[PDB]
């Protein structure tokens, strides 16, 4: 309450537009209100207002904005309405997406339900890959998911960073990790916990990936680790130590592990972890996903053309 | 030399330092834990500077200084793309 107050406080001007109802987020580099306000157009809207920690950079607020901006508004990614600043604190303005939280749902979800929802994250990976956006944080709680409505939306470009060529040009001045701002360890790839300096729209593939495991087995979070090697472990207790040390040598990083690991079926292991008939082109799919090579797993693209996804 | 059990990441070319991992144990599948379980159960970027209290160091005079500088020039260059429709009332 007194955040709502604070925030009314720092930035005035929310004060002529917004009822701040209650405080539905916080993060370390941002809080997220919801809100009221009247649409000159005729109805009044709810809003959610992202409060961005006044220490981060310009430079990260504006790319964060720009991502909002350029690539968002369509295809499941979060657009903006409006920004409002003073001074150091900048609190970007976006629809408000009722949502459902991810453990809720996990073991309600229908498989349909679980066909659309990651079909849904595809959709909103591909468009934000057509521009060179890397999130590096994609996971439920940035994956917005109303299943009365059948709506999604991809939020939170506080991490970000762009490909070489990437089509949102602010991402260019961003420090990037592996240079230099840390994720969910728990959905980073192999090549972002082996610290590669090459980090592609591929991580994202993998965190989908990740998504997809905890959805066909029942369990969130499925890897629990609260360090990016804890992680590497447990991923090779699924994927295989073997198959990980051989893979992290195509990119540049060398794997030494004390206990040999042999890599699971991903069938056998979803389902004595967890509908009567769940296709084999799931867990092919889910293979592809978590593929140990960021160079050979598949893309958004490619992922919509899945036999997964007939006829959808 | 290292106690097992471990893992060991590091650069093929020199570029990291080499990092570890060591537990008592290695992750185990849990197939016995109940559902949803897992099977497996501050610093300023604008001032460059590490500090100890986030509301003190946003009262701190050089946090002040770019606070109210030119620097956000580019989040002002992209909010002056949007359109504003809300109603504002004074
Ligand atoms: N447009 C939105 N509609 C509804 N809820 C939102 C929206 N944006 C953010 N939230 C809620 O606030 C939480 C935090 O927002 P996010 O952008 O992920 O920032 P951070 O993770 O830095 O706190 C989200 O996980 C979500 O639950
Ligand atoms: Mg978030
Ligand atoms: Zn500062």
């Amino acid at each position: 309450k007194k955040d709502i107050e604070k925030l009314y406080e720092a930035v005035p001007q929310l004060s002529n537009v917004f009822k701040i109802e209650d405080k539905i987020g916080e993060g370390t580099f941002s809080s997220v209100y919801l809100a009221t306000a009247q649409l000159q157009v005729g109805p009044e809207e709810k809003i959610a207002l992202k409060h961005l920690i006044p220490t981060s950079h310009p430079i990260r607020i504006a790319a964060e904005l720009q991502c909002l901006t350029v690539a968002g508004g369509q295809d499941n990614v979060m657009g903006v309405k409006y920004c409002f600043r003073k001074n150091d604190h900048v609190v970007i303005a976006m629809p408000y997406l009722e949502h459902e939280s991810f453990l809720d749902i996990l073991n309600s979800l229908s498989f349909q339900e679980v066909r659309e929802y990651m079909l849904n994250l595809f959709k909103a990976l591909k468009r934000i890959h057509q521009f060179g956006i890397v999130h590096r944080d994609v996971k439920p709680s940035n994956f917005l998911y109303n299943r009365r409505l059948k709506k999604y939306a991809l939020v939170d470009f506080g991490l970000a960073q762009g490909t070489h060529d990437t089509k949102i040009e602010l991402l260019k001045f961003v420090q990037s990790e592996a240079q230099q701002r840390a994720g969910t360890p728990g959905f980073r790839a192999p090549e972002v916990l082996t610290k590669c300096p090459n980090q592609t729209t591929a991580i994202d593939m993998w965190s989908a990936g990740v998504i997809f495991l905890s959805l066909l087995s029942g369990r969130y979070p499925f890897y629990k680790a609260s360090d990016d090697l804890t992680a590497l472990a447990q991923i090779m207790t699924i994927r295989g130590s073997r198959e990980t040390i051989q893979a992290a040598k195509t990119f540049g990083k060398s794997i030494l592990c004390s206990k040999e690991v042999p890599a699971q079926d991903l069938r056998k292991l979803c389902e004595r972890l967890r509908w009567n008939e769940v296709p084999d082109e799931a867990y092919d799919l889910l293979d592809k996903l978590l593929d140990l090579n960021p160079a050979s797993r598949i893309t958004a693209e490619e992922a919509l053309l899945h036999p997964f996804f007939k006829d959808m | 030399r290292l106690k097992k059990p471990f893992v060991k990441v590091e650069d093929m070319s020199q570029l990291y330092r080499p990092f570890y991992l060591q537990l008592t144990n290695m992750p185990f599948i849990n197939y016995s834990i109940q559902k949803p379980c897992s099977p497996f159960d501050g610093y300023c970027e604008c001032c460059l500077q590490k500090y100890e209290d986030l509301e003190t160091h946003l009262l701190s005079e050089q946090h002040r200084n770019f606070a109210q500088s030119n620097q956000y020039q580019v989040v002002d260059d992209i909010v002056s793309k949007l359109v504003f429709d809300f109603v504002e009332y004074e």
